[PDB]
């Protein structure tokens, strides 16, 4: 039981992917999911989220309005998009899914599972 | 450590009120909850009132209201009213005492205030 | 038109200790969420039995407000379900436990280097507190054949110890601030709605 993210591979400029992120397990229900940028050896930080409710959503101030978040209950498979890359929105991408089942608005780390692997890209 | 005696005493009239004020000076302070007990011959302590960090004081049916404290900025305010000859007693303070561990490993215990009826 | 009393709480100079968490009651007051998450930027928001869209035409009969500081590693006992040294011995809660929870850091406001013991709690007591329950007494909890006297150290337990807060000590490690709104649905006159 862990958690899957297939794709990768580096972008330029003018380029796009869908980071498919998937939850092996069957609870998808009780997990609140929540996303965080990842960093060698520095603050981790904070990314919007999709609220439990599904209709309404979170703004977060690194990053905000550039992820097309949605929520799947079919096959838990969540496309985080990638649009109007910069510096700032340019780092090693993470998909952690939060074991908690809880309203989620936490912008602190203390309440994540593990990083295992990440992803990111490579630019000239 | 912390010095928290206020005042040896006085006396009291039929149906006085006395305003005590704490003197808050000593060592560092913080905001730790107080209790205010009562003594006497013939009874052992008794639970008079407790009072929070500024949140609410819990006082006992016979001192309820006739006797409140308030707490605000790591100070205490008594109010007391309707003091009556049964009210000859000795006042006792319960604080909460920490950096006490290298030379008097003891709370904070207050000099017991003794309060008589007299004209 | 009346000001609702939050203000004061959401931005007191000092908070109170664990053991004595203030409470404070609010009732017969009319607030806004819009200019309240306009001008107040929380760190960790938690609402169980409503949701945070719901309050707009809510009429919340009373609220409770309970403020208290908290370690970070500790973050995670204040939750309905949970056992633990801050839920039992210092503070429990209904484990059906319904209302919000907001949570936020004062590292860079409160970064008062050396001696940061302005923070004291409770290391153990004789017995389980029960829900919305809680005491202020020095009471020794000797548990053992030391003599009842009140020593800090190996073979005698303090009821009461100062937090090891430091700002240059690790993100677990670092205070919280609790704010929670206790939400009484009960069989009484409605007082707080938009």
């Amino acid at each position: 039981v862990q958690l899957v993210e297939s794709g990768g591979g580096l972008v330029q400029a003018g380029g796009s992917l869908r980071l498919s992120c998937a939850v092996s397990g069957r609870t998808f229900s009780t997990y609140g999911m929540a996303w965080f940028r990842q960093a060698p050896g520095k603050e981790r930080d904070f990314v919007a989220t999709i609220t439990r409710s599904g209709e309404t959503t979170l703004y977060a101030d690194s990053v905000k309005g550039r992820f097309t978040i949605s929520r799947d209950n079919a096959k838990n498979t969540v496309y985080l998009q990638m649009n109007s890359l910069k510096i700032e929105d340019t780092a090693v991408y993470y998909c952690a899914v939060r074991r908690d089942s809880s309203w989620g608005y936490s912008r602190d780390l203390f309440e994540y599972d593990y990083w295992g692997q990440g992803t990111q890209v490579t630019v000239s | 450590h912390v010095q928290l005696v206020e005042s040896g005493g006085g006396l009291v009239q039929a149906g006085g009120s006395l305003r005590l004020s704490c003197a808050a000076s000593g060592s560092i302070f913080s905001s730790n909850a107080m209790s205010w007990y009562r003594q006497a011959p013939g009874k052992q302590r008794e639970l008079v009132a407790s009072i929070t960090s500024g949140g609410n004081a819990d006082y006992a049916d016979s001192v309820k209201g006739r006797f409140t404290i308030s707490r605000d900025k790591n100070t205490v305010y008594p109010e007391m009213s309707s003091l009556k000859p049964a009210d000859t007693a000795v006042y006792y303070c319960h604080a909460v005492g920490q950096e006490a561990s290298a030379y008097a490993p003891r709370a904070y215990w207050g000099q017991g205030t003794q309060v008589t009826v007299s004209s | 038109t009346n000001l609702c009393p939050f203000g004061e709480v959401f931005n007191a100079t000092r908070f109170a200790s664990v053991y004595a968490w203030n409470r404070k009651r609010i009732s017969n007051c009319v607030a806004d969420y819009s200019v309240l998450y306009n001008s107040a930027s929380f760190s960790t928001f938690k609402c169980y039995g409503v949701s945070p869209t719901k309050l707009n035409d809510l009429c919340f009969t009373n609220v409770y407000a309970d403020s208290f500081v908290i370690r970070g590693d500790e973050v995670r006992q204040i939750a309905p379900g949970q056992t633990g040294k801050i839920a039992d011995y210092n503070y429990k809660l209904p484990d059906d436990f319904t209302g919000c929870v907001i949570a936020w850091n004062s590292n860079n406001l409160d970064s008062k280097v050396g001696g940061n013991y302005n923070y004291l709690y409770r290391l153990f007591r004789k017995s389980n507190l029960k829900p919305f329950e809680r005491d202020i007494s020095t009471e020794i909890y000797q548990a053992g054949s030391t003599p009842c006297n009140g020593v800090e150290g190996f073979n005698c337990y303090f009821p009461l110890q100062s937090y090891g807060f430091q700002p240059t000590n690790g993100v677990g490690y670092q205070p919280y601030r609790v704010v929670v709104l206790s939400f009484e649905l009960l069989h009484a006159p409605a007082t707080v709605c938009g």
